[PDB]
């Protein structure tokens, strides 16, 4: 057809392996996440669960088409054929997507290079919880995340100016606790392989 | 696209009727097919339905062994079936598919029965 | 079996003011509720299919109201081809339909 | 320079044996390792054993995967381990593990142009670490991570800390509810089974546990309870029941503190300082109340008073005193 | 050889097939049809907020790329062929941990009719997410939620039906039942459109109604609250000279309203509301410490030939302590169970 | 050699085997004969209303393209090869968390018959669900079952049978349960009728009773004789207030700790058990034993021996009757 | 290359290999010699009737189709290797859920020497049952199996055989020992034959020799119960008067033994039968409930006002007959 | 070590009835116990392996038995050319021997 | 199939003796080798054992240090030294293939060694 035509020729010839611009410059990803629940914050175990729906959008010029086709609309089945980011969550204890019936994955290529990749994950991150003047506490629950391998050299995360998105806040399980405010940031961290771009939610929570 | 049912017709109290249903533009294998008694000058009354793909029919209770509802899958057809008219029975008669949220869009142009002397 | 009760049964109402229309289900319909267009020698045409979701081919003035039980009609401005009695009928179950409110100029 | 960059990637993988390790027939390939310290969450004496979480590296050369044209340090995905040689590195003292998986799976390796192949996970594994618990709960336990080569010997591997001092950092802002991480060892050797001889790094810790909570949870009530016992001694000796009820009441509440606290910890056949605290202090209990039943049945028992509540004043309370004495000299 | 045609026939079937795109992509919107059949509604968790549903989840869309012509109209082949063509990405919009059943061979079926109709049914078990509001615990009715939409796919590319008139298209077997302290009095099915940073969605809500059923609460909570209630009643009966006998009467009566106010609040999550029975244990345990005020007041008046009487404190207590609890027990209940 | 005619006839078998097709695809069903060893019922869980239940699940059908005439034996192939070859798509409808062992490979078994039979077995552990009817708790006998289907094909392509008639199913009169005990089990085939079709099921159902005497060690006897501790309060002097009350008072705190107690291990059912109307006709003459007190009390304090040997005589005569009813209309 | 002498002999062993065949298959009996290193034995779960067992399974056979002359005598591979030829399909028959560790790396080994020789080790946790008899609990000891066999090869296909003699094919190390409640007295192995409905098939037996430590249960269960019928007859030595004194020790003596009652059955899942401490208990929860006994008959009997005779003869009957109980108990179930 | 204690030292009976055998072990030998046949003049033949297995060329009136620590070899209808010595071993740890059985007319 | 033996040997008490046996029809990296010693009149005795596939040798400690197996692989042959030879040394030698569960399947003629 024309869209079997257009997904044949931009995946001959490609290697996943290499990143966009593996020798030219870093490489660029506009993240988004959009919270469905806060779940339950834990206080003898020290973590808190949240579901939220990750985007990422980031460039790649050997996915550039020129066709009356504006947007390819695709499955998750186009996920692993092309490069993603290997963003990890960096305080995250056990996290996991979901797979049924179909692994909820999306993956959207424009005509210009631009890749929309969303995925929705379920994160138990640690959230150190201050036991001092109990019960009037509040705490800035983060959730830290950062390309695994790729230094501040080959991955630059950028927010975008209302990449965080909260729901309607009141069929969340938080109990004893009441969301207050959210805040983003972004930083670099010096490990043993090299810099990395760490970008950061906090979750302010005060306690009811 | 286009329903088309039979001319109005005059028949005898105590004989039978056949009505046929036209259905022109897509296959009826995939909607199902409303009827709809229509008195004069009052609402409407579903009568029965059917799948054409299974040849299973529903029925209303108080329509319940007076319409038999048949459709012929070569000739893209559905057919009335009465079998004991009343004088009652004068009014006029919808062809009507299912659309896309279970509502009847695509209608016939509707046939007048008519049961006098 | 699911009955569906419009009211009022007639109004007379001039050329280019809103006029409000109420339909009522015995039982739970969610939001399977479906509005026709009735002009005198002519077969229904639908006009709303689903609670408040307008349907390709008809003016912008006719909006749907939906909810569990209540579900309403209105009409912004109505002009002088909207001469007809509208019929309200549910889906959630095998259809039934309303009694039909007529309209009329003075 | 992409198409460059293909080539030479597609040229590094083409031939390549995954079945043979650096060097198959020539010298033992050497692995150097860091881990950085993420996590320990769940040090527990009654499993055995100790969650801990960690950015596992390993390090060594191979000379198939050499480049000499690119003048940087290639990032590859983390999928190309199924087609690179790897170690088979294992811990021996494992129950659990698991390489974290979203949103990929946390792996990760870095090619180098002379050959070295810079590979790491991010690893969360439950160790075993039995517990020597006579001193509970003014203990100190060691706890370990042995970290060993499965299938190739010494004449075919060998392992070592790259840095051997700085090689496992992160420990010293671990911060544990009821430990405290005093002092970490690493140490390298080898293990001699009888299918060869094999290379080993060990990762030790010792862990000791924080007094406080048990001082006030433990063991104050118990002292507070045998202070409370011998308000019997100046209850006047004609109300039977009131220095009844207070020593059965002392009697029970000493079996039951014990009993609140053994069930949150192992099925262990020995003694513990606490229980042995506990134990002292129930007898001290058991004997005001034998003294009470002995001023008892020297008054209103054998018939046809003062001199021995009057001991037990001074009596009771220095032998406890003497009790404390011996037990946090001997326990510190 | 007599198989020989069937496998030419899939053969032809996948060949020049590409499974990435959606059947009539650049024509049509595809519309799936689908009924939930309800195999045993599970356990409900309340400590959680969740439940689980074991369903068979049926969907049935047309694809033109499959028409065939052979011996058998309808082919029912395995759940292999599930992989090689296009399926929907259907995911449940308030699910936690599902797990679609792979013992032994995985349990899915589809069925390709010969004018391209496609039916693709699977096991599953949905343990998905309940919000519930705990102001009339343990008498209050709930309605568990079941959203399920099309990930990827927005409104003008993938639109849900039900394959059935929406009444009849979600079944629960008659055994389904696992649950324990529930009623699932009847289940209603909606349909909708949500709007995300991506599109409009599809989402098909079906929500399932239960009612709590008080049995466990009322062995477990009410009748020993009420017991205790009236042996605090019992020390009003006795002598204002028993001063150990009445005291031990009103302190083992408040040490086992404490108790059960403790063991009664870990059935619960921590919320953040008091909920009908902890109005109830309040009440009684106002009750039990009138009773304990009362002996103190007796006892404070009480002075030991002149013989000691008996209380006028106590001879009005005992009619009206009992009746004042059966005042507000007729009306707690009026309140509570009856609407 | 031998090898050299094994290897070709093996990979002449799977040259053209086509695993999207059921033998005799276009013809009659194909019959599957299953029997089951039973290796051991892990246990009856009441909380989670389950048994988990280990088994050797083998199936046996008849396919022509897996026929050969050179050798003379049937062989016995590596584990591996049954992702090659059609295998019968049987679940459990009542299964809720199961795997194949795969230690140290998968645990099942091929073997390809001379005439093209198969003997595909498994060594399978599932977590089946069986609901409970608690009602006669701990005096009950429970029946759960686990229900064998086909899922994707209808009985008009396959066939479900119990191989060897009554003899299937073999390794239940040898398990040990530690609370229960297996009394018969049956072997049902049916069909069952769905919207897509008619399918076949094979129900494989034991009959648990469950052994009486760890109850009578744990809830019955202290439950039984703190109504004895209670009656020692009619020997106690009527003046004797502070004894008399505090031995009521902690037999009533007894029996109610121990109704608290016993009632955390039982899933929350609404309707009562026979073990809670027990402890329930305990508490009522432990709560008389206390009102006979107050009503002594009341009596001389507040204006006797003849009541409190009246009492002496009626609660132990009346609490034998009690039994005599409970342990006669429960067993 | 100088690596490609090695591909080469790996690909010339490979080519027209077919692992779905056993070595000899329609010629003679595949043998497999098989030893167990233990390198841990966990701990033992007396509520699931199951043990933990962390081993280096380890099995040789002859395969003849991996014949290779080279520089190298013995080659030494990985376990991508392993996944390529025949390797027995042994499992274990009492097993329950058990692990084949695979981190980071595969834990399997694979030696091929130049005769033909394999050699094919794996790490597992095996949880294994064990079926116990909680008569002379916790006095008991326990003789906790390990059978391990093929799975579809019968006696006349795959046998096994143990490499070293059979009192030294299973090792236990000595830091592996992670027990806590019982101690590992010695091993036991044998050999024999299972008859099943598809065969007759080797299996391999290893018998794990067990004796519980009494340490924990005469701290929480024995000495409280001994001290709870001991200040249940120090009630005989007061006042005959002091009705609410005794009436409390005989109260709170038989609440708290029946506190200890119910938690001491309940440690252990739940059996029909009783055990030796459940007879502890029953004739402790006699002797305290004599005691009551005792003061109601000697407080049916009060009105100066002499001391009882029944409260002098209880002062050395009750003790005197639980000395006697005590040394015929511990005697019998020690012995 | 492992002792084998088989008894007695000599039988002698007659030619056509039962006549068994018995050997004791000090430790546990569990069914690795070994039956050979010793003639005058010639060297040890293999009749029983592991507990009862009749091994290649062995006559059917050869029937062995074993158990965790007892261990017996039964003999039916002994003939004539049957009088020689029996040995008693085992192989659980390593190997030790008997005394040795005799037969007698 | 066969394992053939040496002769007899007589020599003088206090010298050594070389004593072998020869397996054929297999070859003995296989199965061990094990060594048994015939007193006249009396039960058999276990001499030592050897691995010849990896050169391992375990003796009887009674045994130790008079006696000792070596082996070969190109010959397939066993073999024995006897050290400081006595009058209790004065028995006939086999050496036992092992077989089937561990069984000393096949036996060699014998060796009479003999002091004076
Ligand atoms: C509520 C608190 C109470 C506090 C009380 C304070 C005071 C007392 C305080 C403490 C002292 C006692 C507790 C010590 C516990 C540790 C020692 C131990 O377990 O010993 C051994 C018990 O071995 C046996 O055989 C058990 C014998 C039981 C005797 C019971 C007491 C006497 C009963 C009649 C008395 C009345 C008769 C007359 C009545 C008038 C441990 O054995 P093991 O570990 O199993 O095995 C050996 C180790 N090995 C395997 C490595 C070889």
């Amino acid at each position: 057809g024309d869209v079997t035509v257009i997904l044949n020729n931009l995946l001959e010839g490609y290697d996943n392996k290499l990143r966009p611009d593996i020798g030219v410059k870093p490489t660029l990803i506009h993240t988004d996440m959009y919270v469905n629940s806060i779940g339950p914050v834990n206080a003898i175990n020290m973590e808190y669960t949240i579901d939220i729906f990750f985007a990422q959008t980031w460039y790649d010029r050997r996915l550039k088409f020129n066709s009356t086709i504006k947007v390819l609309r695709l499955n998750s089945n186009m996920v692993g054929k092309i490069w993603i980011p290997d963003t990890f969550f960096r305080n995250s204890k056990k996290a996991d997507a979901h797979w049924i019936t179909t692994p909820n994955r999306m993956l959207r290529i424009w005509n210009d290079g631009r890749v929309l990749y969303t995925l929705r994950l379920t994160i138990d991150a640690e959230c150190q919880l201050q036991l001092h003047n109990f019960p009037m506490d509040e705490h800035s629950c983060p959730l830290e995340f950062s390309s695994y391998g790729y230094p501040r050299e080959e991955i630059v995360y950028q927010w975008k100016r209302s990449s965080v998105e909260v729901g309607d806040t009141r069929s969340w399980r938080l109990y004893q606790f009441s969301f207050v405010g959210l805040r983003n940031t972004t930083e670099v961290v010096k490990t043993t392989s090299g810099d990395y771009v760490v970008m950061s939610v906090y979750f302010d929570l005060s306690r009811r | 696209v286009q329903l088309q049912q039979s001319g109005a017709e005059l028949v005898k109290p105590g004989a039978s009727v056949k009505l046929s249903c036209t259905a022109s533009g897509f296959n009826i294998k995939d909607t199902y097919m409303y009827w709809v008694k229509q008195r004069p000058e009052q609402g409407l009354e579903w009568i029965g339905r059917i799948d054409p793909a299974n040849g299973d029919t529903k029925y209303d209770p108080k329509f319940q062994g007076k319409a038999t509802i048949t459709t012929d899958t070569f000739s893209n057809t559905a057919y009335l079936q009465l079998s004991s008219l009343t004088s009652e029975d004068t009014a006029v008669y919808y062809c009507a598919r299912k659309g896309l949220r279970w509502a009847m869009d695509y209608w016939g142009q509707g046939t007048s029965v008519t049961v006098s002397t | 079996n699911i009955v569906m009760t419009q009211s009022p049964k007639s109004m007379s109402m001039s050329v280019g003011e809103r006029v409000t229309l109420s339909c009522k289900a015995s039982e739970y319909v969610g939001t399977y509720v479906s509005w026709y267009q009735q002009k005198p020698e002519q077969s229904p045409k639908l006009l709303i299919y689903g609670a408040s979701n307008r349907y390709t081919g008809v003016p912008d003035r006719f909006t749907g109201s939906g909810s569990a039980t209540d579900f309403t009609l209105t009409i912004g401005s109505v002009q002088a081809e909207d001469l007809a009695d509208y019929h309200c009928g549910q889906s959630y179950s095998y259809p039934t339909f309303g009694a039909g409110t007529k309209l009329e100029l003075k | 320079n992409m198409s460059l960059v293909k080539e030479t990637v597609d040229r590094l993988l083409k031939g390549y044996d995954i079945r043979l390790r650096p060097d198959f027939g020539g010298p033992p390939v050497a692995v150097g390792m860091n881990i950085d310290i993420a996590s320990i969450d769940m040090v527990s004496e009654v499993n055995m054993d100790y969650t801990l979480t960690m950015y596992f590296q390993q390090a060594w050369r191979d000379k198939r995967l050499s480049y000499n044209v690119i003048p940087l340090n290639l990032t590859l995905d983390n999928r190309v381990a199924d087609q690179l040689w790897v170690p088979d590195t294992y811990f021996l003292n494992d129950k659990k593990s698991f390489v974290h998986g979203v949103t990929v799976k946390n792996r990760m390796i870095r090619l180098h142009p002379d050959g070295t192949v810079l590979y790491g996970l991010r690893i969360t594994t439950t160790a075993a670490c039995m517990m020597d618990l006579r001193r509970y709960p003014l203990d100190e336990q060691n706890c370990t991570l042995e970290i060993e080569s499965y299938g190739y010997t010494t004449d075919d591997i060998e392992f070592y800390w790259r840095g051997d001092d700085n090689a496992v950092t992160g420990v010293t802002k671990i911060e544990l509810p009821q430990f405290s991480i005093v002092d970490y060892k690493l140490i390298t050797k080898k293990v001699v089974f009888s299918t060869g001889s094999y290379p080993r790094l060990s990762l030790s810790f010792k862990l000791k546990r924080n007094i406080g909570y048990f001082i006030l949870q433990t063991y104050m009530p118990s002292i507070l309870i045998t202070i409370l016992s011998w308000v019997s001694f100046w209850i006047n000796y004609d109300a039977s029941a009131a220095r009844v009820a207070l020593g059965i009441t002392t009697v029970l509440t000493m079996t039951t503190i014990n009993t609140h606290l053994r069930e949150t910890l192992p099925k262990i056949p020995y003694v513990k300082a606490i229980d042995m605290y506990l134990m002292g202090c129930f007898v001290f209990v058991f004997m005001a109340l034998l003294e009470y039943a002995l001023v008892n049945y020297i008054f209103f028992g054998r018939g046809p008073v003062n001199a021995i509540d009057r001991w037990s004043r001074i009596f009771f309370p220095v032998v406890f005193s003497f009790f404390n004495i011996v037990y946090w000299l001997y326990y510190v | 050889d007599n198989t020989t045609v069937f496998t030419r026939i899939l053969d032809r079937l996948l060949d020049g097939y590409d499974n990435r795109l959606r059947p009539g992509l650049g024509e049509r919107v595809t519309e799936v049809k689908t009924d939930i059949f309800v195999t045993s509604f599970g356990p409900v968790s309340d400590h959680d907020m969740e439940y689980t549903i074991d369903v068979f989840f049926r969907q049935s869309w047309k694809d033109e790329r499959l028409k065939f012509k052979g011996p058998m109209t309808v082919l029912r082949l395995n759940n292999l062929m599930a992989s090689k063509i296009w399926t929907p990405d259907t995911f449940f919009h308030n699910g936690k941990k599902s797990v679609a059943h792979n013992m032994t061979m995985p349990n899915k079926l589809l069925r390709i009719t010969e004018d391209g109709t496609l039916l693709y049914t699977m096991r599953l078990t949905v343990r998905a997410e309940c919000p519930m509001h705990l102001e009339d615990f343990p008498m209050d009715a709930h309605a568990c939620p079941l959203k399920f939409g099309s990930y990827a796919y927005t409104r003008a590319e993938v639109v849900y039906e039900w394959t059935r008139e929406p009444a009849r298209s979600v079944v629960v077997a008659e055994d389904g039942s696992r649950l324990n302290q529930y009623d699932l009095l009847g289940q209603t099915v909606d349909s909708g459109i949500v709007q995300s940073s991506t599109g409009e969605y599809v989402v098909m809500t079906t929500h399932f109604h239960l009612k709590r059923k008080i049995g466990y609460f009322v062995i477990q909570t009410y009748l020993p609250c009420i017991m205790t209630v009236i042996l605090s009643q019992v020390s009003f009966w006795l002598n204002r000279e028993s001063v150990p006998a009445r005291t031990v009467f009103g302190v083992t009566t408040v040490l086992t309203m404490t108790t059960l106010s403790i063991s009664a609040r870990n059935s619960l999550p921590k919320v953040a509301y008091a909920t009908a029975m902890d109005w109830f244990i309040a009440v009684c345990y106002a009750f039990v410490f009138s009773a304990l005020i009362e002996f103190a007041t007796v006892n404070y008046f009480t002075k030991r030939k002149t013989f000691n009487s008996v209380s006028k404190i106590d001879r009005l207590s005992r009619i009206a302590f009992p009746l004042l609890f059966g005042i507000f027990n007729l009306v707690y209940w009026a309140t509570y169970l009856n609407r």
